[PDB]
């Protein structure tokens, strides 16, 4: 009766394997607005 | 600063000539000038470019 108290009222380690993989592929996506030295990000521009 | 003199009675080439020059630039304003174009109703729910 006391695990169904402290649990509905922990889970960091499933929380952090699924944090970290959010963090990751929202870094990729944000790469395709870089230059890298170029004159536009687009190449549609170029 | 020497000015111009304009004549009727002088040869072309010594002719007062007016000039238009028109310069444009593209970098990444997401909505300015634009030509007679159209597209009337929108093509909806398709794929489309």
């Amino acid at each position: 009766g006391k695990i169904q108290d402290s649990l509905s009222s922990a889970l960091g380690k499933l929380q952090n394997v699924v944090n970290q993989n959010a963090q990751a592929l929202n870094t990729l996506v944000k790469q395709l607005s870089s230059n890298f030295g170029a004159i536009s990000s687009v190449l549609n521009d170029i | 600063l020497q000015s111009y003199g304009f004549q009727p009675t002088n040869g072309v080439g010594y002719q007062p000539y007016r000039v238009v020059v028109l310069s444009f630039e593209l970098l990444h304003a997401p909505a300015t000038v634009c030509g007679p174009k159209k597209s009337t109703n929108l093509v909806k729910n398709k794929c489309v470019n």
